[PDB]
C-alpha cells in the first residue's frame, strides 16, 4: 500500500501541514491561549488531527536542540484500534485494501471511545464530547485514491513530509537514515515494521513526545 | 473525483504574503461564477512545487472570511459609530476632499521662487500589497494631484539596501533568485530568520545542504532557522560590522580571496587620491560643525582623460585593495570575539567555512532581510557583505550573490513603481526645485571616458522622456516635465519620508492622509504618538480588507470619539485571488495571477477604487476649475481602462511601452502602436512611451511574458534552475545579475559545473548576459559609472569603507576600534527604570501587524496572543514563570504579554555587564482577536536617524515585570 516517511531532521516547524490539514477538511479552529509556548493547539482533539509539538532540550555551547513533532495516526499495519472496536462493532474502524489507511467510520459513535483510545499505543484517537464519534488523521484517503498527495505532504516545503508506495518509502527511509546519521549519529526510525507513518528521529524518540514510538 | 473540487473552475494565483512568490491553485464554485471552495499550492510552480507555509496554506480562510468589509463605511466628525454608504457617495465626497485641500494648499512656486507645482497638505501611505499595475497607476494618480509625501513599507526595511548594493554593484536589487540558493556551497543567514519569514526559501537552502553546503545562522536569538543550520553563532545586537570586518581581515590575512576576479572585476586596482585618509574613527574631509563629510576628498586619482587610474599589479599603496588591507587590520579575532559575544573558536569555524567559497569553483551566498539594518550604519552593514562577496568572487555566480530577501509579495514592484518620495517609476529621481528643466535633470547623469565601461545610466533621458509620454502623450516631454511636483533642493530628503510624515501629522501640518493597504496605527514606531496624531487629521481614507486599528483609531484604547474630529472613509478592497495583475517577487520575477472568485460583497480591486476616485476629481475640475488643472486633465487614463473597468492587461502594456509613431531605433524599423520589445529600443525624442523602462521587455508583440508557465530549460539552465521561460524578471529576463563576472576574459565559467553564462560558437549560452559585447571587451558591472564591483564606495555618507560605530546608545560607553563611539554623521534618554534591550521580530504564522492573520482562525489557533520571550537568567531575576503574565513598559507606552522563558534567549556581555534582551512579536492589535494584545509599537521610539529616517524597532530600552 502507501506509506509516509517523515524526516524530522528537515522540519522548520513552519506548521504549513497543521493549517493545510484543516483547510482541506474545512475543520474549525480551537479556542487557544499562550501558556508559555509556540505549540498550539496543545494536543490533538476531535477537530485537530495534527498539531506540531515543540520540545527545547539543553546542549553544551550556544543555542539548543529544538525538537519538532508533527503528530498523526501511524496507520499501523496491524491496527490495535480496529482489533478493540471489532469486539463492539465490526465496521466502526475499517482498513482500506488499496492504501492501508485505518479509517474511523460514523459507527464509532456505537463503541467505547476511551477503550479504542487506550488500545492505540500512540494515544491518537480523540472523542467529540457531544456526538461520541472518533476522529483522527484519515491519511487524506480521498486524495490518495484520486492520485493527489495528502494535504500535509504537498504543503511541506522542507522535504520532511514524503509519501508513495511502501517499497519506495522504506527504500528512501533506510538511505536517508544512513545520510542523516553522519550529522545526528543517534538518528532512528520509529517502529518501521508496524506503521505506515515512519518518522526519522534525530535522537531518542521519547524526547520528541512520550508516545512518539510504541 | 473529489466532490469538493468536482464542479469548481481551477485558476492559478501567486501568494499575497511574503516575497518568495509561491504559486497557488484556486478552485471557484459554479464554474468560476461563485465563491472559492479550495486554495492550496501550485504543484507545477518551480519555486514552491506545490508547498505552502501556514500563511499561504490559509489564503482560503483570508478570502472566504465573514469579518471582511462588505461596502464603503463613513465616520462623521466627533461621531462614535460607522454609517454604511454607497461607492457613489464615498468617492465623490473623497474627490471633493482631494480637490478642496489641493485648491487651498497648492503651491506653483516655493519661497525661493522655484517652480514646484505641489500640495504638502496631503500625504499617502502604501503599498507593497497592491498589484504592480495598481502601484504604478496609484503613484501617477498621486503625482498628477501634486503629492510629494508618497511613502510605503519599502522605507522601513528595503531603503538601507538599494544604496548599499547600488554603490557596490550598480543596482539595489537581490542579485540572484530563490531557486539559485540550492547551488550554494556555503549559506550565511545574518539579519534574516528565513525558515519563519521566507519559509519556502528553506526548500532550496536544505537542497544546498543535501549537495554538501554548510548552513550558518548568525542571530542574537536561536530561531526555527537555527534549528536547521550546521552552525549557530550568537551575535549581540548591532555587532554585525565587527563580525564582517573580522571576516574581511581573515580573507586577506589567509589569502582566500579570488585573485583574478578581484584584479579584473572589482576596483581593487583603482588608485585613490592622496586626500583619502582614515584616523581614529573619522575619514578625511570631516566637518564637525555640520556632522557631515566632504566626499570630494575620497575621489580616485584620474588619468588625463578623467578615467580613474589603475595599477593591475595591485602594488601602489593607494590601490583600493591595499587601503582595504590597512583599514581592516584593526579587526582581529580577540577584539571581534569580545564585542560580538561570539567565541574565538566559533568565529574561526564560520570564517573558514565561508571564506573557503573564495575558490573559483565554490560559491557562497549571504541571506539578510531586515535584521538590525534599521540604524544609520545599516547601509554599511550591507556594504561589508557586498565587499566580502566581491573579495571571494561570489557576485555574478550560481549559488553566490547578496540575497537581500524582500518582505512583501510586491515590495520589489511597489518600489520599482516609485511609491517612495525620492523616486519616479524605474528609479528616476523625483526632480528637485533646482532641476528647473528636463534638460538640467538629464545633465545630472555622470559620464565615463573608459571605452570598456557600458555605464547604462547614460540612457536615463530616454526613460524619463518615454515615462512623461505614458502620462502626457499629447505633450512634448520637455513641457510635460512642468506638470509633476518637485521637492525643495534646499530641504533635507528625509523630511519627505515615513517618520517625518508622522512628525508633521503630530504638528497638525497635514489635512488628509491616504492609508492605502497599510495599518500605520500598529505599523509605525511609537503607536501612542501616531494614534493621537491621526486625531489631528481633517480627513482619512483607509483602503483595506477588514476594519482595523487605523480605520477605527478614533475609538482606540483611551480615546473619546466625541472629542476626535477626523472624518474617516473606509473602502473595502478585494483579496489577491479576487483580481488579475502582477506581483514582482524578491528575484525580480514579475508573475501574472488571475481572478478566481468575483469580489466579495461590494469590494473592488484597488485599480477601480483609485481610478473611479480620480475620474471624480477630474470631472470636478472640468466643472469648478481650480489650482493648476493641466496635470489632472491631461493624464492618459484611457490606456488604463477597458469596458468601464481598470484593465491590469492594458496598464501592463503601457508600463512595458509602445511606439507613438513609426520609428527606426538600433537599426530596426517599428510601426506606430507596436509594443516596445526592450528598453534598448526606447528614445528621448518622443517616438516611444513606457511607464517603467524596467518593464520594457515584459509585455511585447510576442504577448504577456509575465503570464508564461513554461518549465523548458537547456541542460546548462536546468543545472542551476534559471527557469527563464517561467514568467519574466527585470532587467530583460536576466535571472542572475552581474553574470559577466561569472566567466573569465575568454568567456569560460569559473565553475563550468554550475555555469550561469558561457561563450559558445559566437554567443552567450545560459542566462541572459547582463551586458552585450564579446568576452574581455566590457567591465562586468554595466550600471556602474566606472564599470567595477566597488570594495571602495565613496558615495556613502558614513565613509567609503564600513567602520564600526555602536548603534546601541544606552549599554555601551566605549568603541574598541576607534575614539569615535557613534556614527559621526548622525539624544536617547536611557532612563535606568528601563534596563533591558527590547526587540521586535516575526513568527512564521502571522503577517505584519496581523490585520490579515488575526482574522484567520487557524493562525490565531497556533499563535493566539502577544508573548514576551526572555532568558532563564532574566526569569530568575524578575521572578517570571514560563506562561506568567508580564508588563513590558518603556518611556513611550506599556503592554501585557505571556512570558515565554527559553534558553533560545541569552544575556549579552557588554563591557563586563550582563545585559538582558527581551523579544516581542508586533503581530498584535486591540481590534482582534479577544485577549490577543496590542502592538509592540506602543513601546518603540519615533526618534529616528537623520541619515535613514527609519525608527528603532530592534534595540529599544524596556522594563518587564511579573503581574
Ligand atoms: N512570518 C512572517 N514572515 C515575514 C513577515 C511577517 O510579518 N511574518 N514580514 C515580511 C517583511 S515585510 C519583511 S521586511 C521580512 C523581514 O524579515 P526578517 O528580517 O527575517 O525578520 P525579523 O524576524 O524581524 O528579524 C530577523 C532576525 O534578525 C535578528 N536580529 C535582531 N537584531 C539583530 C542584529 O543586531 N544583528 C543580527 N545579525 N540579527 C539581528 C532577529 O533576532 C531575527 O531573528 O520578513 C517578511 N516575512
Ligand atoms: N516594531 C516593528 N514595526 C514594524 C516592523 C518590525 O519589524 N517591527 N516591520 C516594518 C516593515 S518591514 C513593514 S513592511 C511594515 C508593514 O506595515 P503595514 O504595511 O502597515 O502592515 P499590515 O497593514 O499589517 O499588512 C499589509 C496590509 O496589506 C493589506 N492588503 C492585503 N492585500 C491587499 C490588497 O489587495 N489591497 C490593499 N489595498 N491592501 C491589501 C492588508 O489589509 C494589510 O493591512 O511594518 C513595519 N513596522
Ligand atoms: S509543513 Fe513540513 S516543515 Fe513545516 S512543520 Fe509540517 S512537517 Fe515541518
Ligand atoms: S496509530 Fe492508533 S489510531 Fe492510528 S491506526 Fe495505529 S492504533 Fe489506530
Ligand atoms: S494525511 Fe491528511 S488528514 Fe492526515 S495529517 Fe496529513 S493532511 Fe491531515
Ligand atoms: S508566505 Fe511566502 S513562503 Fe509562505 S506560502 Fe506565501 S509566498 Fe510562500
Ligand atoms: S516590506
Ligand atoms: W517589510
Amino acid at each position: 500500500g502507501k506509506m509516509f516517511f517523515v524526516d524530522l531532521s528537515r522540519c522548520t516547524a513552519c506548521r504549513g501541514c497543521q493549517i493545510a490539514c484543516k483547510q482541506w477538511k474545512n475543520l474549525p479552529a480551537e479556542e487557544t491561549r499562550n501558556t508559555g509556548s509556540h505549540q498550539n493547539p496543545p494536543d490533538l482533539s476531535y477537530v485537530t488531527l495534527k498539531t506540531v509539538r515543540f520540545t527545547e532540550k539543553s546542549r553544551k555551547g550556544p543555542g539548543i536542540d529544538w525538537l519538532f513533532f508533527p503528530e498523526q495516526c501511524r496507520h499501523c499495519v496491524e491496527p490495535p484500534c480496529k482489533g478493540q472496536a471489532d469486539v463492539d462493532l465490526e465496521g466502526a474502524v475499517v482498513k482500506d485494501e488499496t492504501t492501508g489507511a485505518v479509517l474511523f467510520t460514523e459507527l464509532t459513535a456505537k463503541v467505547d471511545g476511551e477503550s479504542v483510545r487506550s488500545a492505540c499505543p500512540y494515544d491518537i484517537p480523540r472523542i467529540d464530547p457531544v456526538t461520541k464519534r472518533l476522529s483522527k488523521c484519515d491519511m487524506c484517503n480521498d486524495r490518495v485514491q484520486n492520485g493527489l498527495l495528502p494535504a500535509c505532504v504537498k504543503t511541506c516545503p522542507t522535504g520532511t513530509m514524503n509519501f508513495g508506495d511502501e517499497q519506495e518509502m522504506l527504500a528512501l527511509a533506510e538511505k536517508r537514515l544512513a545520510e542523516v546519521k553522519k550529522t545526528y549519529p543517534g538518528a532512528v526510525l520509529g517502529d518501521p515494521n508496524d506503521v505506515r507513518v515512519v518518522y526519522l528521529f534525530t535522537r531518542d524518540p521519547k524526547d520528541f513526545y512520550e508516545h512518539a514510538v510504541a | 473525483e473529489l466532490q469538493k473540487l468536482q464542479w469548481a473552475k481551477q485558476t492559478t494565483s501567486i501568494c499575497c504574503y511574503c516575497a518568495v512568490g509561491c504559486g497557488l491553485i484556486v478552485h471557484t464554485a459554479k464554474d468560476g461564477q461563485g465563491r472559492a471552495v479550495n486554495v492550496e499550492g501550485d504543484p507545477d510552480h518551480p519555486i514552491n512545487e506545490g508547498s505552502l507555509c501556514p500563511k499561504g496554506a490559509s489564503i482560503f480562510q483570508l478570502g472566504e472570511n465573514d469579518q471582511r468589509g462588505t461596502q464603503p463605511l463613513y465616520r462623521a466628525p466627533f461621531s462614535d459609530t460607522w454609517k454604511p454608504v454607497t461607492w457613489d457617495f464615498a468617492l465623490t465626497e473623497i474627490a471633493k476632499r482631494i480637490k478642496k485641500t489641493r485648491d487651498a494648499s497648492f503651491t506653483e512656486k516655493n519661497a525661493a521662487g522655484d517652480l514646484v507645482n505641489r500640495t504638502e497638505a496631503i500625504a499617502s501611505f502604501g503599498s507593497a500589497a497592491m498589484d504592480n499595475e495598481e502601484c504604478w497607476a496609484y503613484g501617477n494618480i498621486l503625482r498628477s494631484l501634486g503629492l510629494v509625501y508618497i511613502e510605503h513599507q519599502a522605507r522601513i526595511x528595503h531603503s538601507p539596501t538599494v544604496p548599499a548594493l547600488a554603490e557596490s554593484f550598480g543596482r539595489g536589487a537581490m542579485t540572484n533568485h530563490w531557486n539559485d540558493l540550492a547551488n550554494s556551497d556555503c549559506i550565511l543567514i545574518m539579519g534574516s530568520n528565513a525558515a519563519e519569514n521566507h519559509p519556502i526559501a528553506f526548500k532550496w537552502v536544505l537542497r544546498a545542504k543535501d549537495k554538501g553546503a554548510t548552513l550558518i545562522h548568525v542571530d542574537p536569538r536561536f530561531t526555527r532557522t537555527s534549528a536547521r543550520c550546521d552552525v549557530y553563532a550568537p551575535i549581540r545586537s548591532g555587532a554585525d560590522i565587527p563580525f564582517l570586518g573580522g571576516l574581511i581581515k581573515y580573507i586577506l590575512d589567509n589569502k582566500l580571496y579570488f585573485t583574478d576576479y578581484v584584479r579584473e572585476y572589482t576596483n581593487a586596482s583603482l588608485i585613490v587620491g592622496e586626500k583619502f585618509s582614515f584616523k581614529d574613527g573619522l575619514f578625511s574631509g570631516y566637518d564637525a560643525a555640520n556632522k557631515k563629510y566632504d566626499k570630494s576628498m575620497w575621489a580616485f586619482e584620474l588619468d588625463a582623460n578623467g578615467v580613474p587610474k589603475r595599477d593591475p599589479a595591485l602594488k601602489h599603496p593607494r590601490c583600493v585593495i591595499n587601503l582595504l588591507k590597512k583599514h581592516y587590520e584593526r579587526y582581529n579575532l580577540d577584539k571581534v570575539a569580545a564585542i560580538t559575544g561570539t567565541s574565538k573558536e566559533q568565529l574561526q569555524q564560520v570564517y573558514k567555512a565561508y571564506a573557503a567559497t573564495g575558490k573559483p569553483d565554490k560559491a557562497g551566498t549571504i541571506m539578510y532581510a531586515m535584521g538590525w539594518t534599521q540604524h544609520s550604519v545599516g547601509v554599511q552593514n550591507i556594504r561589508a557583505m557586498a565587499m566580502i562577496q566581491l573579495l571571494l568572487g561570489n557576485i555574478g555566480v550560481a549559488g553566490g550573490g547578496v540575497n537581500a530577501l524582500r518582505g512583501e509579495s510586491n515590495v520589489q514592484g511597489s518600489t520599482d513603481q516609485g511609491l517612495l518620495a525620492h523616486i519616479w517609476p524605474g528609479y528616476n529621481p523625483v526632480p528637485n526645485s533646482k532641476a528647473a528643466t528636463l534638460e538640467l535633470y538629464n545633465a545630472a547623469t555622470p559620464q565615463s571616458k573608459d571605452p570598456m565601461s557600458v555605464n547604462w545610466w547614460q540612457n536615463r533621458p530616454k526613460y524619463v522622456a518615454s515615462y512623461l509620454k505614458a502620462l502626457y502623450p499629447d505633450e512634448e516631454p520637455a513641457a510635460a516635465y512642468d506638470y509633476l511636483p518637485r521637492i525643495d533642493a534646499g530641504r533635507k530628503l528625509t523630511d519627505y519620508f515615513w517618520l517625518n510624515i508622522f512628525e508633521k501629522m503630530d504638528k497638525g501640518e497635514f489635512k488628509g492622509l491616504f492609508a492605502w493597504g497599510m495599518n500605520p496605527a500598529c505599523g509605525g514606531a511609537n503607536a501612542n504618538k501616531n494614534r493621537k496624531a491621526m486625531g489631528k487629521l481633517e480627513w482619512l481614507v483607509n483602503v483595506n480588507l477588514f476594519e482595523n486599528e487605523t480605520s477605527s483609531f478614533w475609538k482606540g484604547p483611551g480615546m473619546n470619539p466625541a472629542e476626535i474630529g477626523t472624518e474617516v472613509f473606509f473602502l473595502p478592497c478585494c483579496v489577491s485571488i479576487e483580481k488579475e495583475g502582477s506581483v514582482a517577487n524578491s528575484g525580480r520575477w514579475m508573475q501574472w495571477r488571475y481572478r478566481g472568485p468575483k469580489p466579495y460583497a461590494e469590494t473592488k480591486p484597488d485599480g477601480d477604487i483609485m481610478l473611479d476616485m480620480f475620474k471624480k476629481v477630474r470631472e470636478l475640475y472640468a466643472k469648478e476649475g481650480g489650482a493648476y488643472p493641466a496635470p489632472i486633465a491631461k493624464l492618459n487614463i484611457a490606456d488604463w481602462e477597458e469596458h468601464n473597468e481598470f484593465s491590469p492587461t492594458k496598464v501592463a502594456k503601457l508600463m512595458n511601452g509602445y511606439f507613438l509613431k513609426d520609428t527606426e531605433v538600433g537599426g530596426k524599423q517599428f510601426k506606430k502602436g507596436q509594443q516596445v520589445p526592450s528598453f534598448a529600443f526606447l528614445t528621448a525624442d518622443g517616438s516611444t512611451c513606457s511607464g517603467n523602462w524596467l518593464h520594457a521587455g515584459s509585455f511585447t508583440d510576442a504577448g504577456n511574458l509575465m503570464a508564461r508557465r513554461d518549465k523548458t530549460q537547456t541542460p546548462e539552465q536546468a543545472r542551476i534552475g534559471l527557469f527563464p521561460n517561467w514568467s519574466f524578471c527585470w532587467p530583460v529576463n536576466r535571472r542572475i545579475l552581474y553574470n559577466r563576472a561569472s566567466v573569465d576574459k575568454t568567456g569560460k565559467p569559473w565553475n563550468p559545473a554550475k555555469a550561469v553564462i558561457e561563450w559558445k560558437d559566437g554567443k552567450w549560452v545560459g542566462d541572459v548576459v547582463d551586458g552585450g559585447g564579446d568576452p574581455g571587451t566590457k567591465h562586468p558591472f554595466i550600471m556602474q559609472t566606472h564599470g567595477f564591483g566597488a570594495l571602495y564606495g565613496p558615495g556613502r555618507e558614513e565613509g567609503p569603507f564600513p567602520e564600526h560605530y555602536e548603534p546601541l546608545e544606552c549599554p555601551v560607553s566605549k568603541n574598541p576600534f576607534s575614539k569615535q563611539l557613534h556614527n559621526p554623521v548622525a539624544k536617547a534618554v536611557c532612563d535606568p527604570r528601563y534596563p533591558f534591550i527590547g526587540t521586535t521580530y516575526r513568527v512564521t504564522e502571522h503577517w505584519q501587524t496581523g490585520l490579515m492573520t488575526r482574522r484567520c482562525a487557524w493562525l490565531v489557533e497556533a499563535e493566539p496572543q502577544i508573548f514576551c520571550e526572555i532568558s532563564k537568567e532574566l526569569a530568575k531575576l524578575r521572578g517570571i514563570g514560563n506562561g506568567d503574565t508580564v508588563k513590558v513598559s518603556s518611556l513611550r507606552g506599556a503592554l501585557e504579554a505571556v512570558a515565554i522563558v527559553t534558553e533560545r534567549i541569552r544575556p549579552f556581555k557588554i563591557e563586563g555587564v550582563d545585559v538582558h534582551m527581551v523579544g516581542l512579536p508586533w503581530h498584535y492589535g486591540w481590534m482582534v482577536p479577544k485577549n490577543g494584545g496590542d502592538t509592540a509599537n506602543l513601546l518603540t521610539p519615533s526618534a529616528g536617524d537623520p541619515n535613514t529616517g527609519i525608527p528603532e524597532t530592534k534595540a529599544f530600552m524596556v522594563d518587564v515585570r511579573k503581574v
